[PDB]
């Protein structure tokens, strides 16, 4: 290990593979060449600073930086060549051929088995889409387990209309009241709240069902959007049904016209993909994509850190973008708190809340979803209800019957009615 | 409990989402300037 800057030399078309663990804090500067992070490009002489996530650094050309770790030496480093780079480029000069031709955009949905299509795959043509013709596309996540712009449990809708933050595995960050060296987002959340698909499945149906909805409206007012498709990640194919009921779903609601499958030529999805999406979007229009190199498989415990980072930047910010959450006191009295329905303390999961009572089990460092609605609203009312944000429950007192919540936004506690998530964070 | 108030000179936040018809209506260049 050691505290001072060592200089790498990363040939043309190879990754560099960081993989750092707890407490690794890397800096990177470079002085010559070309190198990117998911499509993101580098800018020389500037310092980025990552944290506890495992990435590539790909050279476009060859370069030579300094980099700074304790966590890392010159004899474990891991330099190798990356020989896929090749079908992610042709793919994207594909679709910016249709953005520029056709009438409206693509809207490209990616399916597949390991989470190597997102990231890898949507982070880049993302960062791709920005990068030669100032395009505008909307990077639209349908995995809530995975924290993008958010906190996790959301299924969201995001315009890519600046670059993203090479720095960060949330890509970025929605956005902040004051002055930042990034434009930051705007996303469109929809809260699914659960863990897993399977916990509720009508309700994840029908969080598709509302972001599609939106998304759709957005397109009809913003032409720079609309002339940009759409990049949508959907959840592994082993979380959904053997029929694949939930892609058909999918594809009607957001109104996809071209199919990214990732898999191997021996594996049956691709015929089965073919044979069951084929007739509604033409075979034209179904693309296969190899196993890409550079992305190596992630762990629970590794799922579970990158949760836990997201749900300290929504409120507190990134390292180089320290936000100030607000904490407030309040009665049991003063909130509105619904569940949803799930599978285990309901045995079938359906598009139904119910009231939640306000215990130190049910609600200590709970993360809770903020409504549009009142807190007087009915049911059906707010689970039809956009997201304004949300709160973290610190603490619980059940003597003086009192909470403890961080809101992002300093100010007044909202008098809207709220919905309890699955999510969890001490600290 | 423990520290209310702004947690951690000037000062900035998370701002809230915009509700569907807000956010249908937005353009990004409002923010890019």
């Amino acid at each position: 290990g050691d505290n001072e800057w060592h200089k790498l030399v990363i040939p043309k078309g190879s990754d560099w593979q960081i993989d750092l663990k707890a407490e690794g804090k890397l800096i990177v500067k470079v002085n010559s060449g070309i190198v990117e992070i998911f499509g993101t490009e580098l800018a020389v002489d500037d310092e980025y600073t990552f944290q506890n996530w495992k990435f590539p650094i790909y050279a476009v050309e060859e370069t030579e930086l300094l980099w700074k770790c304790p966590d890392l030496t010159t004899n474990t480093i891991t330099v190798k060549p990356n020989h896929t780079m090749k079908y992610i480029y042709n793919l994207h000069f594909m679709l910016e051929k249709i953005r520029m031709s056709n009438f409206e955009g693509p809207r490209v949905v990616i399916v597949g088995g390991s989470q190597t299509r997102k990231t890898s795959l949507s982070r880049t043509l993302c960062s791709y889409a920005l990068k030669f013709n100032a395009y505008q596309p909307l990077y639209i996540n349908l995995d809530p387990q995975q924290p993008i712009f958010t906190v996790p449990g959301c299924i969201s809708a995001t315009p890519i209309s600046d670059i993203l933050d090479a720095q960060l595995p949330t890509w970025g960050q929605s956005l902040t009241s004051g002055a930042t060296l990034l434009h930051n987002k705007q996303p469109m959340v929809k809260n699914f709240g659960l863990e897993r698909i399977n916990e509720n499945k009508d309700l994840y149906l029908e969080c598709i069902s509302q972001l599609g909805q939106v998304v759709g409206q957005r397109l009809h007012l913003d032409p720079q959007v609309r002339r940009s498709g759409c990049i949508v990640d959907t959840p592994s194919i082993s979380q959904l049904d053997e029929n694949l009921a939930e892609l058909h779903h999918i594809i009607e609601k957001l109104n996809v016209n071209i199919m990214l499958v990732l898999c191997s030529e021996t594996d049956p999805l691709w015929e089965k993909v073919k044979k069951t999406f084929g007739p509604e979007l033409g075979n034209n229009n179904i693309f296969f994509i190899p196993k890409l190199d550079g992305v190596s498989a992630v762990d629970d415990v590794y799922k579970r850190s990158l949760q836990r980072t997201s749900i300290r930047e929504y409120f507190y910010g990134s390292l180089d973008t320290a936000l100030s959450p607000y904490a407030i006191g309040v009665d049991y009295e003063d909130l509105t708190i619904w569940k949803p329905s799930n599978v285990f303390d309901n045995e079938v999961g359906r598009v139904e809340l119910f009231p939640v009572t306000i215990t130190p089990s049910n609600l200590q460092h709970a993360i809770i979803a903020i409504t549009f609605a009142e807190r007087r609203a009915d049911q059906a009312t707010v689970i039809k209800s956009p997201i304004l944000g949300f709160a973290l429950i610190t603490e619980v007192n059940e003597k003086r019957r009192k909470l403890r919540v961080l809101l992002p936004v300093p100010g007044r506690l909202p008098s809207k009615a709220m919905i309890l998530t699955s999510y969890r964070y001490l600290e | 409990g423990i520290s209310n108030s702004n947690l951690n000179k000037n000062i900035q936040s998370r701002n809230w989402y915009l509700s569907d018809s807000q956010w249908a209506a937005f353009k990004d260049d409002e923010i890019t300037s």
